[PDB]
């Protein structure tokens, strides 16, 4: 089994977050990633690129637990899943896990419809703003609703 | 020329996000770390951007950046704090402050305006706004006759926030309560 999973902008605002074990969200354990993963930027050291990935490029970095990740580019979005000490299986159940995510999620379109609400005036909320949850909050519901 | 703006700034932890999250969608909801700027232009139609600047140490540059090339449209800047903070370990944030107060006074004539934003104000251990903004001002004294002694070994602005050609004003509020009135005022005054 995995820890959690979570989906975020690179400005910090989380559009989805899971734990396994049904306990409270641990906003600590992303942000020891996070803050780690910018004192120190990746190489080629950290990629993870097989077929247990979909094809995807992800990377890896220990936190002194184990932090999986996928960085999407248009628009520009995190994809995290956390886990314990690494073996052969856990490492294999991980990497499944988030190719499987990613599928999921660009079969609910969920990119595409962030990138065409950010463009004029008629998704724009009370404030003149483009709340980045406008106008996915029932796709969003459904990704929730596979898992 | 540049739109006008109104900054978010201060220490990782305080509620930059937060605040910028609950000005531009009236709700409270789940942040992480941020790692580049928040924006939000032309906020309740009045001309004015709100920018919210990750405070994680490796990212500083980016709002030194930003006061090099717009510091004459900036119309007010935002420093938080999380209250709960033990006013005798302020080094790190009053390093932070001296550093912003640098180029505010000195790339505007009568510099920016500042609010010190003393969040989380409902927890047990929040510290009064005052108290905080008069252990900044000794702290700061102190980090600038640090730097003097090692440079032997900030002529802009022994230090106090009285001095400075901006207004500096401080007031407590809470996000998670929905309570933030006094922060609210102040912006009325900047837009
Ligand atoms: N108790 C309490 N916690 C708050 C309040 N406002 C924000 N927080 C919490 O403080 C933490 C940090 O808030 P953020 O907005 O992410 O902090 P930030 O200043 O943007 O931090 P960086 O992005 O790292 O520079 C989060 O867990 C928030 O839920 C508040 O009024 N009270
Ligand atoms: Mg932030
Ligand atoms: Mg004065």
């Amino acid at each position: 089994m995995f820890d959690q999973l979570a989906v975020f902008t690179p400005q910090g605002q989380v559009l989805y977050q899971y734990n396994c074990l049904g306990k409270k969200f641990s906003e600590i354990q992303i942000n020891s990633f996070i803050s780690q993963l910018i004192t120190s930027p990746v190489t080629r050291k950290e990629s993870v690129a097989n077929a247990n990935t979909d094809g995807f490029d992800f990377n890896l970095l220990t936190i002194n637990f184990n932090a999986l990740f996928y960085l999407n580019k248009q628009p520009e979005l995190y994809f995290v899943v956390t886990f314990a000490e690494q073996t052969l299986e856990l490492n294999q159940e991980t990497q499944q896990t988030l190719a499987l995510v990613l599928k999921l999620w660009n079969s609910l379109h969920l990119s595409e419809s962030i990138l065409k609400n950010r463009q004029g005036q008629n998704e724009k909320n009370k404030h003149n703003y483009v709340d980045i949850l406008q106008g996915i909050e029932d796709d969003l519901k459904k990704f929730e609703q596979y898992f | 020329s540049y739109q006008p703006s109104i900054i978010i700034a201060g220490p990782q932890n305080s509620g930059k996000t937060s605040l910028l999250t609950l000005l531009t969608t009236d709700s409270v909801r789940p942040t992480v770390v941020s790692q580049e700027p928040l924006s939000a232009a032309d906020y309740d139609g009045s001309g004015v951007t709100l920018v919210d600047f990750p405070g994680h140490v490796k990212l500083r540059y980016k709002l030194s950046d930003y006061l090099k090339t717009r510091a004459k449209f900036v119309k007010g800047l935002i420093f938080m704090v999380d209250s709960t903070v033990d006013p005798k370990k302020l080094t790190t944030t009053a390093e932070f402050l001296v550093d912003i107060l640098s180029i505010t006074e000195s790339s505007c004539e009568n510099g920016i305006d500042i609010l010190i934003a003393c969040n989380k104000s409902e927890l047990f251990t929040a510290r009064p706004p005052s108290k905080i903004k008069d252990a900044l001002e000794s702290e700061i004294q102190k980090v600038i006759e640090r730097r003097k002694k090692s440079l032997n070994e900030l002529d802009v602005l022994g230090f106090k926030f009285a001095n400075l050609e901006a207004s500096v004003v401080a007031f407590e509020g809470s996000i998670n309560k929905r309570k933030i009135s006094q922060w609210r005022e102040w912006i009325d005054e900047k837009l």
